[PDB]
């Protein structure tokens, strides 16, 4: 179990931990949250009481450094920094937990939900859409733009997403317009998933961070991005059976953990119509389908 | 964007552009099986690819042999016609290649922007304008290349004949599309119309009559008459 310190909470803010919510008032004697659970990313993010805008979070894999949150009174955020000094910071930490300051990680997993967010979720792959090297964690807002949002602007502050467009020349082999066209199998097969990601765990795993980005921060490009991504597989005739099936479970827990007020902004009539009743794939999401159906018939 | 009565006159600018419709790419005679059921038997068709401006028509015959063995074929009839548009830029030179290619049925803009990747400078449009280009199998002689090919086949011409040399392009395109209009409403009528007085002929490398400035003014009410007529015997008014 893993523990992310606050200095404090000069202002008032409502926190999150990945799917968790929770109220912290104006200089409240709040010094961060602790049983985070080791082998997951996590995502602590953001919104100020006073400024609805600009939700804000940082990714981070607490294996990978000893994390902990500062507000920032110039720049007006909260920020991760790492500590280096690890004897100083267990020492922190355990004064804090002594004084019970911290809010505790629910250890009560029976609606398995973080885990299946995040399965093929690596911090190591969200560092590269993420560029700011310097960083073990990823800072991420609702403002940042997509690289292919730039294309159509300053990179730095991008979100550097496998440009996907269905009427490119990467996507449409030269002879092959119609075929490759209505059946996008060699874009995703050979294009996207043996040229650029690899393997299909890396592909759920942009997938994945994709949806988390949208539905915490109200990130558009990444909204963009995570229907795009289901869209091919489901535009391709030819998918691995095992993706499907894994597929199918990935969108299941993420239509179950949607708020169901914001399913109007980030739900895409068009994609989920489409694949579900469309396409190639429109019999293999079982689960998928179900949850949707019960949950949002008025978006179908 | 799309091409409306508002912006009509840049059909008429310096860009070269490009119409192209589909309508007539897959035709079918409908019938009935020994059986009784219903079975279509495909016949020859055309693409018709439009020059506004100098009425270049780079009518691409369509042989029935290209449907032979192919599913879908109303799905493959849109992309045949992207790919042969996309071949018939490619064949040109440079400074020949249009600007913007206008389709007139929207279902012909994604098939002909994923053949046309290769042009990304190529706007392809789509048009709210109900252009009558279907009539073009209404001109006896056009029809008649298309009916008789035996193989693929690409014919260029001029589909104003010479009347650019008295009239602009912008009144040849409107006379076109009169014309075309009226052939489309009652196609007899419209016949009757053209050949009426059988002194005015059809050169051998003409499609319409050689009909002086004075007589096209006439024959150009005759065809509004009748579509107006048609209009009432349609909607009886
Ligand atoms: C301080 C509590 C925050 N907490 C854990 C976060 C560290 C949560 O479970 C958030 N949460 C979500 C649903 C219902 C109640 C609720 O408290
Ligand atoms: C005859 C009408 C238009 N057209 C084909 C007919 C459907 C042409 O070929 C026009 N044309 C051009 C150059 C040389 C000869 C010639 O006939």
């Amino acid at each position: 179990m893993n523990t992310v310190p606050f200095t404090s909470a000069p202002i008032e803010v409502t926190i999150g931990i990945d799917q968790y919510s929770f109220n912290v008032k104006e200089n409240q004697p709040f010094h961060g949250i602790k049983d985070i659970p080791i082998g997951h990313v996590h995502v602590i993010h953001f919104q100020h009481a006073d400024n609805s805008s600009m939700r804000y979070g940082y990714w981070f894999d607490c294996r990978m450094g000893n994390f902990y949150i500062q507000y920032d009174p110039k720049d007006g955020l909260y920020k991760m920094m790492e500590e280096r000094d690890g004897a100083k910071f267990e020492n922190i930490v355990h004064n804090f937990k002594e004084r019970q300051m911290m809010v505790s990680y629910p250890k009560i997993d029976e609606d398995d939900t973080w885990y299946n967010l995040t399965e093929f979720v690596q911090m190591d792959k969200i560092r590269k859409i993420v560029r700011k090297d310097e960083n073990q964690f990823s800072y991420v807002d609702s403002s940042m733009t997509t690289v292919q949002e730039n294309e159509l602007s300053d990179p730095a502050h991008s979100l550097n997403y496998t440009v996907i467009n269905f009427k490119s020349r990467e996507a449409i082999r030269p002879g092959h317009e119609m075929e490759d066209f209505l059946d996008k199998s060699y874009y995703l097969n050979t294009v996207m998933l043996q040229g650029i990601f690899k393997n299909s765990s890396n592909y759920f795993g942009e997938l994945q961070f994709a949806f988390l980005n949208a539905m915490f921060f109200g990130n558009y490009g990444s909204s963009l991005q995570w229907h795009a991504m289901i869209e091919l597989i489901c535009s391709s005739a030819t998918v691995p059976k095992h993706m499907l099936d894994k597929l199918d479970e990935i969108l299941y827990y993420q239509i179950k953990t949607l708020p169901e007020q914001y399913s109007d902004i980030l739900l895409n009539e068009r994609v989920w119509n489409i694949c579900l009743y469309s396409s190639f794939q429109k019999n293999s999401l079982h689960n998928t389908e179900k949850i949707m159906e019960n949950k949002y018939p008025e978006l179908l | 964007g799309a091409m409306n009565s508002s912006n009509y006159a840049e059909l008429f600018n310096n860009d070269i552009k490009l119409f192209v419709d589909d309508t007539n790419v897959y035709r079918v005679t409908v019938h009935k099986t020994f059986e009784g059921n219903v079975a279509t038997k495909a016949i020859n068709g055309c693409i018709f690819t439009l020059n506004p401006k100098t009425g270049h028509l780079f009518l691409k015959i369509i042989h029935t042999s290209v449907w032979a063995g192919q599913k879908r074929l109303s799905q493959l009839a849109k992309w045949k016609t992207a790919e042969e548009v996309s071949a018939l830029v490619r064949s040109l030179p440079k400074e020949e290649q249009p600007k913007q290619i206008i389709v007139t049925r929207k279902a012909m803009l994604d098939p002909l922007e994923v053949h046309m990747l290769d042009f990304p400078n190529i706007a392809i449009r789509p048009t709210e304008l109900r252009l009558p280009f279907s009539a073009a199998m209404s001109i006896d002689k056009l029809s008649d290349v298309v009916m008789k090919a035996t193989e693929p086949q690409m014919v260029l011409f001029n589909i104003y004949d010479d009347w650019l040399d008295r009239i602009s392009s912008y009144t040849a395109f409107s006379r076109l599309t009169l014309l075309l209009r009226a052939l489309k409403t009652n196609e007899e009528s419209a016949k009757m119309i053209l050949l009426s007085d059988p002194t005015i002929t059809i050169k051998s490398y003409h499609l319409w009559p050689s009909f002086t400035d004075e007589q096209w003014i006439t024959i150009e009410s005759q065809m509004r008459d009748l579509i107006l007529t048609e209009y009432g015997r349609k909607y009886n008014v």
